C-alpha cells in the first residue's frame, strides 16, 4: 500500500527542489509522506521545516555514540502537510561511503519503524551524479521500488539520466526496481522539452512531466517554503500538482534500454545542443589550418 | 587401562599416556592442524576491542543464537491445557527437537505430535496429512482437545490451517465439536516466545470468539492471569499462592505447573491437571486479565481488551521488590481485597535480606541476557540491590522494548554504564564480556562456553556464569526454582551473593599467598 | 623530483580543461609529465592525446580478461609533448566505488613500473563533487603531494574546496599530502578573484592564479587540443603558461584551516554572490 519512491539525478539542477515541491502538491492531495535526504549535499527538506540545514543522522549520531543512541525525536521532523522528513548525512570528508550513511539511516528508520505508519509514500532524494554503488545503496538494498529520474537539456544532466538507467538494469533483472519515467526541468532551452521526450523513447520509459521555469519558485526558497505554502495558487503551483497525480497513477514501472554515449551525441547535436564534429580540423592550429 | 576397582568414564580416561600419545600422533599425522602459535594468535585476537567492531558489523551471520522459533512456545504453551496435545503441523523432524529440547530442561516428559508432512507434499499441501493426522492422534492418546501449531514448512508452502480443520470435521475425520484450537507460527518471524503468544491468542478464540453475547465483564469475582512463556515451575505456583494468600479468585489461563512435575508413582501420565476448557469459556466474565510477561504478549493484549473488553493494566513482569509490589497492589485495586499481613511480612523479610548483604552486592558488574520480560526484570531488580547490570543483552527483544529499559536504566544511579543490546547474539556477548569486563554472566547454560573462553586468555579473566533461565543443562531441577514476586526475588537474591562469595573464597584460597583474605566470617 | 600532484574541484567549471592546459604547459618547457585521470567521465586526457575518449583500464581489463591481461601502451598513451596519460576509470555503473577503480589503476602502474621513468611531475585528475572514500583515495594511499583545487567564484564550486581541505586534515597527520592553493577560473563575477583569495588564506594558502575566460579555448577545444598547441600567441596561452611556473616554484604545502558552513555564508554575501538573510520573511506566507 506504501509505494516506495526515490528521485535520481545530477547535482545543481533544482532536482531537491522540484521533488519537495512534488512532495507539497502530493500533501494537499491528501496523501502522508516521507522524505529521506540521500545527497550528500544534506538540503533535501530545507523547503518543508523553513529550516537552513535539518540535523542529519551522521551528525546527531556522532553526539551520542553508535546509532540507536539517539531517538526519531530529534530526527525525524514534521514540516508542512505534516510531512515527515529526516537527512541521511553527509559523509566524513575523505573517509566513509555516502551510501553507508544512507542505510543506516534507512536501517535506523526500519527499526523504529518510522515506515508503517499509513505512509502512502516516501521518497528517497538521491544524488545521481557519479552513479556509484554508494548511492546506488536505496536500490541494492530493495527499499526504493519506483524511479524516477530529474534532467533537463544538457549532456551532463542527461548523461546521468543514461548512467543512472544503466545502473536501474543491473539490478532491475533480481529485483523489482523499475522506471517510472522522467522529469525535465525547465533551463529556458529550446526544443527543450522535446529532447528529453525522445530520449524517453530510446530508454523505452516516458517523461512523466515537463517543470517549466517560473519564478515564483525562487521567491518560495528564499522564504525557505515550497511554491505550494508560498502560492497555492500560482501557474506553476498546478504545474507541479499535474506531476502529483501523473506519479500517483503511473503505469511504465519498466525497465530500461540504456543507450551508448554516441546514440545521446546522435540526440544532442541534432536537437541542436551539441555541436557537429570535423574529423578533419583535429589537431590542426589556426596556421596549418 | 581400567581398574576394575575404580572405572574411569570419558574423563579422565583419555588423560592416560597410551590415549596422549595416541591423540597426539593422529593430530600432527592427519589433522594438518595450525601451529599452536598460530591458534594462540588468532585466539588473543578474537579477546580485542578490535575484534569487535569487525563482530558487531556482523548482518548476514550468527553465532550462538539466544532465541528459539515460534512452534517451540506454541508447543508449552499449548501443554496448559487440560488433556490438550500440543499438534505442529509441519516436518515431524521439529517435534523431535522440541520434545528432545525441553525434555532436556524439565526433565519430565514432553508430549507432543506431528502429522509427518513430507516432500511429496510441498506441492499440494498437506490436507490430508491433516485429515488423517487429526483422526489418528484423537484415537490414540484419546486427549481432550487437540491445538494446532505449523512448522517452517507448512507456512512457505502456505497451508491454512482454519480451512484443513474444518473439512477434517466436515469429511469426517474428527467430531464436529471436538476442540481444535489452532493458531499460524511462522519460524521465521520473532522468537520462541511469539509461539506462545499466538498460540494462546489461537485458543482464546476459539472459544470466546463465537460466543460474547452472554458475556458480562466482572460476572465471575476472578482475575485471569496469562502467564505466558513460563519454564520456572516455582513461577507458576507462587502466582497462585500469592493470589490465593490474598483471597483473590483467579484463573490461571495456561497452567502447565502439573504436567511438567508429575510424579513418579509406578504410571505414566501424559496429561495432568492444567487449564480446563470451560475455565477458557468463562474467562471474558473475570473482572479483568493481567498479563504477567506483557512484553510478548501483545498478540493476547490486543484480542483481550479488543474482544473480552477487558481494561488490561500497564503492569510489568512481578520480579524486584518494586514491581512486585506494583502487582500485588494493582491485584487489591482489581480484586477489593487487602494486602493481608502475611505478605506485608514476606516483603519485609526480603528488605532484609537485602540490607542483610548488600555490602556484597554493591558495585558488582553484570552482563545477562534472556527474553524481554525476564530480563528487564531482572536488570530491575539488580539495580534495586546496588548492582550495575553493564551488558544487557537480549536477542528476541525490539525497539520499543530496548527504549523501556533504557528508561529503567537512566532512572538510577547504577545504571551510569549500562547498555541494552537487541539483535546481537552470544558471539557478540562473547566479545563484550572480554573487553568491558562484567564480575559473572546471568543467563542460560549456553553461556557456560563464554566462560570457558574467559578463563582460557586467564583466571583473572574468567567471568563465572549464573544459570538463571532457559534452557539449563548441565545442572538439575534448578526447574524447579522461583523467580517472580519475593518468593523469587529471595532465591535470587541468595543465588547471587552467594555466587559472589562462592568465587570470593576460591580467589583467596591460595595457601599462604592469597588465604590471608580467606575469613571464617563474612 | 616527481611531485604527485592532484587536481580537485566541483565538476564542471573548467577543473578537466585548465587541468590539460596546466600541463600542455609543462611539457611544451621540458617537462616530463603524466596525467591520471581520475574524473569519472574519463576525459582527463583527450586534450593532450587528442583523442575523443581514451579507453579506460577498466574498459580494457573488463574486456580482456582481467587487468594481468593488460599491457603499458594500452592505456598509457604519451600525447603532447611526450605526456603519458592514463584514466582510471568510471565506476561499473550502479556499483563498485568509482574509488576503488583508481587504486586498482595507480597500482597497475607500477606494475608495469610507469613512474620511474625519466619523468619530472604526476597529475591526478581527480572528481571533486562529493569528498566520499572513492575520489579520497588517491590522497589517503599518499599516491599524491601536491592538491590544487579549481574553484570558481561559485556557491559549490567553492564548497567542494572547502570539504577537500577537510580531506586533507584528515591524512595529514600522517602523509606528505599537502595543500597547494586555489586556480579560480573565471566567469564574470565581480570580485570573484579576490573572493576567491579571500577565502584562499582564510584556509591557509593562496590563490596559485586567476585563470580567465577567452573563446580560445572554447576554440581551442573544440579541436581536440589545448590553448597551448593552438596558438602560443593568444595571450590566454600567457595565463596558462604564467601559472605553470607558479606551479613548480611554489613553495607554499600548507595544512587546510577548513572554515564552517556559516563563515562561509558570510563570505559569500561580502561579495554580493550570495543575496542577504532575511528573517520575518520566512515561514508562513499569504
Ligand atoms: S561507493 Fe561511491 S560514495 Fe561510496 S565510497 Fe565508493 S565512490 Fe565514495
Ligand atoms: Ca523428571
Amino acid at each position: 500500500a506504501m509505494r516506495q519512491c526515490a528521485i535520481y539525478g545530477k547535482g545543481g539542477i533544482g532536482k531537491s527542489t522540484t521533488t519537495q515541491n512534488l512532495v507539497a502538491a502530493l500533501a494537499e492531495m491528501g496523501k502522508k509522506v516521507m522524505i529521506v535526504g540521500c545527497d550528500p549535499k544534506a538540503d533535501s527538506t530545507r523547503l518543508i521545516l523553513h529550516s537552513k540545514a535539518q540535523n542529519t543522522i551522521m551528525e546527531m549520531a556522532a553526539e551520542a555514540g553508535t546509532v540507536e543512541d539517539l531517538e526519531l525525536e530529534d530526527v525525524l521532523k514534521a514540516g508542512y502537510g505534516g510531512v515527515k522528513c529526516v537527512e541521511s548525512g553527509g559523509p566524513e570528508p575523505g573517509v566513509g561511503c555516502a551510501g553507508r550513511g544512507v542505510i543506516t539511516a534507512i536501517n535506523f528508520l526500519e527499526e523504529e519503524g518510522a515506515y508503517e505508519d499509513d505512509l502512502d509514500f516516501v521518497f528517497y532524494d538521491v544524488l545521481g551524479d557519479v552513479v556509484c554503488g554508494g548511492f546506488a545503496m536505496p536500490i541494492r538494498e530493495n527499499k526504493a521500488q519506483e524511479i524516477y529520474i530529474v534532467c533537463s537539456g544538457e549532456m551532463m544532466a542527461m548523461y546521468a539520466a543514461n548512467n543512472i538507467s544503466k545502473g536501474i538494469v543491473k539490478y532491475a533483472n533480481s529485483g523489482s526496481v523499475r522506471l517510472g519515467g522522467l522529469i525535465c526541468n525547465s533551463r529556458n532551452t529550446d526544443r527543450e522539452d522535446e529532447l528529453i521526450i525522445a530520449l524517453a523513447n530510446k530508454l523505452g520509459t516516458q517523461m512523466i512531466h515537463f517543470v517549466p521555469r517560473d519564478n515564483v519558485v525562487q521567491r518560495a526558497e528564499i522564504r525557505r517554503m515550497t511554491v505550494i505554502e508560498y502560492d497555492p495558487k500560482a501557474k506553476q503551483a498546478d504545474e507541479y500538482r499535474a506531476l502529483a497525480r501523473k506519479v500517483v497513477d503511473n503505469k511504465l514501472l519498466v525497465i530500461p534500454n540504456p543507450i551508448t554515449m554516441d546514440e545521446l551525441e546522435e540526440l544532442l547535436m541534432e536537437f541542436g545542443i551539441m555541436e557537429v564534429e570535423d574529423e578533419s580540423i583535429v589537431g590542426k592550429t589556426a596556421e596549418e589550418v | 587401562s581400567q581398574q576394575v576397582d575404580k572405572i574411569k568414564a570419558s574423563y579422565p580416561l583419555f588423560l592416560d599416556q597410551d590415549y596422549k600419545d595416541m591423540l597426539a600422533k593422529k593430530r600432527d599425522g592427519f589433522e594438518e592442524k595450525y601451529p599452536q602459535d598460530k591458534i594462540d594468535e588468532v585466539f588473543q585476537w578474537t579477546t580485542t576491542k578490535e575484534y569487535q567492531e569487525l563482530n558487531f558489523q556482523r548482518e548476514a551471520l550468527t553465532v550462538n543464537p539466544a532465541k528459539a522459533c515460534q512452534p517451540l512456545g506454541a508447543v508449552l504453551c499449548a501443554l496448559g491445557f487440560e488433556k490438550t496435545m500440543p499438534y505442529v503441523h509441519g516436518s515431524q523432524g521439529c517435534v523431535a527437537y522440541f520434545r528432545s529440547y525441553f525434555n532436556r530442561h524439565f526433565r519430565e516428559p514432553v508430549s507432543c505430535v506431528s502429522d509427518s508432512m513430507t516432500e511429496d507434499a510441498a506441492v499440494f499441501g498437506g490436507q490430508q496429512n491433516m485429515k488423517d493426522g487429526l483422526q489418528n492422534c484423537k484415537a490414540t492418546y484419546k486427549p481432550d482437545m487437540i491445538a494446532v501449531s505449523t512448522t517452517c514448512m507448512a507456512e512457505v508452502i502456505g497451508d491454512d490451517l482454519n480451512a484443513f480443520i474444518n473439512n477434517s470435521k466436515k469429511e469426517g475425520f474428527i467430531p464436529d465439536e471436538f476442540p481444535v484450537p489452532f493458531a499460524h507460527t511462522p519460524s521465521f518471524v520473532g522468537s520462541h516466545v511469539t509461539g506462545w503468544d499466538n498460540m494462546f491468542e489461537g485458543i482464546a478464540r476459539y472459544f470466546t470468539l463465537k460466543s460474547m453475547d452472554d458475556k458480562v465483564v466482572g460476572s465471575n469475582k476472578k482475575i485471569n492471569i496469562v502467564p505466558g512463556f513460563e519454564t520456572y515451575l516455582g513461577n507458576f505456583r507462587v502466582i497462585k499462592r500469592m493470589l490465593s494468600e490474598m483471597g483473590v479468585g483467579y484463573s490461571l489461563l495456561s497452567d502447565p505447573e502439573e504436567v511438567l512435575d508429575t510424579p513418579a508413582d509406578g504410571q505414566f501420565r501424559m496429561y495432568a491437571g492444567g487449564t480446563t476448557q470451560e475455565e477458557m469459556k468463562d474467562a471474558p466474565n473475570a473482572l479483568n486479565t493481567v498479563l504477567l510477561q506483557p512484553w510478548h504478549l501483545e498478540k493476547t493484549k490486543k484480542f483481550v481488551e479488543g474482544t473480552w473488553k477487558h481494561e488490561v493494566p500497564k503492569l510489568n513482569i512481578p520480579m524486584g521488590l518494586d514491581w512486585t509490589d506494583e502487582f500485588l497492589m494493582k491485584v487489591s485495586e482489581i480484586s477489593g481485597q487487602p494486602i493481608p499481613a502475611s505478605l506485608t511480612k514476606e516483603r519485609g523479610r526480603l528488605v532484609d535480606m537485602m540490607t542483610d548483604s548488600h555490602t556484597w552486592l554493591h558495585g558488582k558488574r553484570f552482563a545477562l541476557w534472556g527474553d524481554p520480560d525476564f530480563v528487564m526484570g531482572l536488570v530491575k531488580f539488580l539495580l534495586e540491590l546496588g548492582c550495575e547490570p553493564v551488558h544487557i543483552l537480549c536477542h528476541n527483544g525490539n525497539k520499543r522494548w530496548k527504549k523501556a529499559v533504557d528508561a529503567i536504566l537512566a532512572a538510577s544511579p547504577y545504571g551510569k554504564n549500562a547498555t541494552v543490546y537487541i539483535g546481537k547474539d552470544l558471539w557478540h556477548l562473547r566479545s563484550l564480556v572480554f573487553t568491558d569486563k562484567p564480575d559473572f554472566m546471568i543467563g542460560n547454560s549456553y553461556g557456560k562456553f563464554i566462560q570457558r573462553d574467559t578463563l582460557h586468555k586467564g583466571k583473572e579473566f574468567e567471568v563465572p556464569l549464573i544459570r538463571i533461565g532457559f534452557p539449563i543443562f548441565d545442572r538439575h531441577h534448578l526447574h524447579r526454582s522461583t523467580t517472580l514476586g519475593y518468593e523469587g526475588a529471595m532465591q535470587i537474591l541468595t543465588t547471587l551473593v552467594n555466587s559472589i562469595l562462592e568465587r570470593l573464597d576460591e580467589e583467596t584460597r591460595g595457601m599462604q599467598a592469597t588465604d590471608y583474605n580467606h575469613d571464617l566470617v563474612r
